[PDB]
DNA sequence: TTTTTTTTT
């Protein structure tokens, strides 16, 4: 339990059968046709390829560097405040700030705002609270 | 011929034209006339300066180096020579270089043989030492039966001079008689070798690091130690060998040195110094130095108080019996998590010179203190002396660990005695610990020290102790998320938005929060701290008084009438800390007395570290 | 090689 502070995000993976019945046809089926298959931006099915993938990321690692809007700002506060006054930290406060940093990386914009954070605190409370609601 | 030597004639006394100019504009007469007063043997030149005057010199003693070289030192000693002021050294005086070397700033990967010969200059980490060993140089000899003086020279391959001899220590006349050695005429040198290896940041990925052998004589010997970054100037050359007449084409290469650069502090001006006169004249220069110690982390205003009493030092004081009274300050912080306490610890470490940081998760006493390993191997607080050592996790650490500081913490001293080991060592330093509670978050329905859970006698050895709580308070809450999320939105006024990182007072202040007051810059911060450190107060009596009724006082208070606990023990250490705290404070005004101004501010800190009112879940 | 001792993990 100590080193879960550590820890940005964190999942729990956890009764399957009946949608599980559909996965066996799919996945026996694509084992079935590598069975068969024994005997550049995107892929053919509309997926991006590892070749543009990597080389994306590493442009954008050098380029982005984002901040954000003081009205993204604002929303926070107010979050923290209702959450502590109803295992509230500062490290989960900087926590959804850096996720939302990440968020507006991908899209390089020059700053992240109320859309971004919105989808930070999504991931984080779908994410976290499986650990407070479970064990 | 004789074309070189009417060659070399000309190119030594174009040297000594260039040193001993009539209006000397470069002025190394002048240094030569401080290096004759401070009984120094080499002389350090600028080759960007010989580069301006001489450049079919300067470019030259690149290429041809080694008889540029011999030319220049000969020109030198002609110059020395034309002084008033005697040469009192036996040996002769020699040349370093400094400047601007180009092609030939090289590292050990990329020193190939096309270099051989010529002047070079190399960086990276020393990994072998040898001990200084003296080498003999030349010989003087007494012959008994005839009342005549004999001399011989000695030479190597590893000295810059190419001649050679026969080597042969003389024991006879040439008339065979005995001979006597005089050894307080004969002439040694200090001799030293080590080696050097590419720096980690330049090493090629998965490769192993290349590495080049050095030797270095005279005044460079006994300068460097394994691990120290150096850059290192001197001439790459090659050793023959060989074994009963059959030599293998394989030869072996060095550099002997001219001149070591170390990489790995204070610095100063009139302009500086004015300055520090005025902001210790200012009105409340420890509350300005305090609020400016650590401006992007919000409150913990009485820790950075305590933190910069630590970086100033109290006073140590030896007897005329030759007992000695402790100097150093000793802070411990204990806290709930998430409270800056391990951010605290790595900023004074930054601002501190002569500092070591260590965890005692993963540290054991012995490797704490000291070691046998049969050898005697120093341990951290060893290393720190005269410093200060931060420990962090200190709550993870074994007891059996702890009680070995506890002569360190008092009395200085590191004391050994186990197999074939008997020894003192001196281990003067200042501990700053941080910790977490005893349940792993502070319980507010036990006692301060059933949370602490240290003995008495450990607690005693600290000077101070914070504890550190993360209450759930909305004001508190909504100010700290505040200040948090001003210092994430901040960017530089000189830079575009896009951007990533791969004078007195400071004048951006939104990322610092506090919102009007000025603050000074960490610069002038490194310099006041190093010069008020010098200054040596006296105690008064109005001081004394004070001190000695207060002390009486905390200690006679009783804490049922005002519903608070206490928070440390109370001893007779406390009183010393007391005395401590008024004499760093008086540093700090840069004053020769301490007084009561002093006096009242080290007890309402001590006040404030040694009483907590009662937690809001209790009351 | 194999044997015996004292510090360290
Ligand atoms: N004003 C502030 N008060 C408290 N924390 C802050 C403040 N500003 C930033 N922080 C952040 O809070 C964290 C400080 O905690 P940190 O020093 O890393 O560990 P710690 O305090 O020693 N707790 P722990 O090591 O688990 O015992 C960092 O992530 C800081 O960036
Ligand atoms: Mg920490």
């Amino acid at each position: 339990p100590t080193i879960l502070s550590r820890f940005d995000m964190i999942y729990i993976v956890k009764h399957d059968v009946l949608k599980d019945a559909t996965l066996a046809k799919h996945v026996i089926e694509v084992h079935v046709n590598a069975s068969a298959a024994k005997e550049t931006m995107f892929d053919t099915d509309g997926f991006l390829t590892i070749e543009f993938l990597k080389k994306f990321v590493t442009y954008a690692r050098l380029n982005c560097g984002p901040r954000l809007t003081p009205q993204a700002s604002e929303k926070l506060v107010n979050h923290y405040v209702k959450m502590r006054n109803p295992p509230i930290t500062v490290r989960q406060l900087e926590a959804i700030v850096r996720i939302a940093e990440s968020i507006a990386k991908m899209e390089l914009q020059q700053f992240a705002t109320d859309k971004h954070v919105e989808e930070a605190l999504r991931l984080f409370r779908v994410s976290t609270i499986e650990a407070a609601a479970t064990g | 011929d004789r074309a070189e030597d009417a060659r070399k004639q000309e190119i030594t006394e174009q040297y000594l034209n260039f040193l001993d100019n009539q209006a000397d504009t470069f002025h190394y007469r002048q240094k030569i006339v401080k290096m004759m007063n401070d009984g120094e043997s080499r002389l350090v030149m600028n080759l960007d300066e010989i580069r301006e005057i001489l450049p079919e010199r300067a470019e030259g003693l690149l290429t041809q180096s080694v008889l540029e070289m011999n030319c220049l030192q000969s020109a030198l000693q002609m110059a020395i020579n034309r002084s008033d002021v005697q040469a009192v050294v036996k040996t002769g005086f020699h040349v370093g270089f400094e400047g601007t070397f180009g092609e030939r700033h090289v590292n050990p990967r990329t020193l190939k043989s096309s270099y051989l010969g010529n002047l070079v200059c190399c960086e990276g980490i020393v990994t072998k030492c040898s001990t200084v060993r003296q080498k003999l140089l030349t010989s003087v000899h007494y012959c008994p039966a005839t009342n005549k003086v004999l001399e011989k020279k000695f030479a190597d391959f590893t000295m810059l001079d190419t001649a050679v001899t026969n080597n042969n220590y003389p024991t006879e006349d040439e008339n065979k008689n005995p001979l006597e050695t005089e050894f307080g005429h004969s002439v040694y040198k200090d001799h030293q070798t080590f080696t050097i290896q590419e720096l980690p940041e330049s090493a090629p990925a998965g490769q192993l690091p290349r590495a080049v052998d050095c030797v270095a004589d005279l005044d460079l010997a006994d300068r460097v130690k394994p691990g120290d970054r150096v850059r290192i100037i001197g001439v790459f050359r090659v050793l023959p060998n060989k074994q009963n007449g059959v030599s293998s084409g394989s030869f072996r290469s060095i550099i002997i040195i001219n001149h070591i650069q170390m990489l790995s502090i204070p610095n100063f001006e009139p302009q500086d110094v004015k300055d520090v006169r005025k902001i210790s004249k200012s009105r409340n220069p420890f509350e300005l130095l305090a609020r400016s110690l650590a401006p992007s982390i919000c409150g913990h205003e009485e820790t950075k108080k305590a933190l910069l009493c630590l970086l100033l030092g109290g006073m140590e004081k030896i007897l005329n019996n030759g007992s000695r009274l402790r100097g150093d300050i000793n802070v411990l912080l204990i806290g709930d998590p998430s409270v800056a306490k391990s951010q605290l610890l790595r900023y004074v470490l930054r601002m501190a010179p002569r500092a070591i940081t260590t965890t005692g998760r993963g540290s054991s006493g012995v490797g704490l203190t000291a070691a046998v390993t049969r050898r005697l191997e120093a341990g951290a607080m060893v290393l720190a002396d005269r410093g200060v050592v931060c420990i962090d996790e200190f709550d993870k650490m074994s007891d059996i660990d702890r009680t070995a500081i506890h002569e360190v913490m008092e009395q200085g001293r590191v004391t050994i005695s186990k197999a074939g080991i008997h020894a003192k060592l001196n281990a003067r330093c200042s501990v700053l610990a941080a910790a977490n509670p005893v349940y792993g978050r502070y319980n507010p329905f036990k006692s301060p020290m059933e949370n602490i859970g240290m003995q008495d006698s450990l607690l005693s050895r600290f000077d101070l102790i914070f504890v550190l709580l993360d209450e759930h308070d909305a004001d508190k809450d909504a100010n700290v998320a505040e200040h948090v999320l001003k210092l994430h939105t901040y960017r530089t006024q000189g830079e575009a938005d896009g951007t990533v990182l791969p004078s007195i007072y400071e004048e951006n202040t939104q990322w610092a929060g506090i919102q009007d007051t000025k603050i000074l810059t960490m610069d002038f911060m490194r310099k006041y701290i190093h010069l008020a450190r010098s200054v040596q107060p006296k105690l008064t009596d109005e001081a004394t008084e004070y001190i000695s009724e207060v002390y009486a006082d905390i200690r006679s208070f009783d804490i049922t009438k005002t519903d608070q606990e206490r928070t440390m023990p109370v001893t007779a250490r406390q009183l010393e800390t007391l005395i401590r705290l008024s004499t760093a404070i008086a540093k700090a005004r840069f004053s020769k007395k301490v007084e009561r101004e002093d006096t009242e501010k080290a007890y309402n800190l001590l006040h404030f570290a040694c009483f907590k009112e009662k937690p809001k879940a209790r009351q």
